[PDB]
């Protein structure tokens, strides 16, 4: 009840806002659609896509993928910023 | 339930059993691909991010990939 409730609360604000966001540019939005999943994946449309479906899953996937990225995370980012944030979400401790 | 499909799996398990793997640590495939971090050359040198846009990746990072 709360989940969907939270969504409705952060609506209109994510509503027309995220609307422009999409009809605009660029990244981040991918994260914002995740705050809003299947439509976001369809708009984005491969490896990230399969990990995204684990969201809404409270499964012990968190830690693994987390630490995995993380190191290699900064390794790539240190020297994409729209991929580490998705991993922070699936870690479950954002 | 499907013995016919499960027989196909036993053939797959057999084909996988007799597969050739390249070496890790005795061929250039992984011993020489022991880069400390992913895309170190493209991070150190300017020249979904490459599917998003054209040219970025350094030739060395593509070779390593």
């Amino acid at each position: 009840a709360f989940s969907h409730w939270l969504a409705h609360t952060a609506e209109e604000r994510i509503e027309e806002e995220v609307s422009l966001y999409g009809p605009e540019r660029h990244v981040e939005a991918v994260f914002s659609f995740l705050t809003g999943i299947s439509d976001a994946c369809r708009l984005a449309q491969h490896r990230l896509s399969l990990l995204l479906s684990q969201m809404v899953g409270s499964q012990e996937m968190r830690e693994l993928i987390s630490l995995q990225l993380v190191d290699w995370n900064k390794l790539q980012v240190d020297h994409q910023e729209e991929r580490l944030r998705v991993f922070c979400l699936l870690s479950g401790t954002p | 339930r499907d013995t016919l499909v499960r027989q196909s799996q036993l053939v797959v398990d057999w084909l996988e059993s007799i597969a050739k793997d390249e070496v890790g640590d005795f061929s250039d495939n992984i011993e020489y691909y022991a880069k400390s971090v992913y895309w170190e050359n493209t991070l150190h040198t300017l020249k979904d991010a490459p599917i998003r846009q054209k040219l970025p990746l350094d030739d060395l990072d593509r070779e390593d990939d």
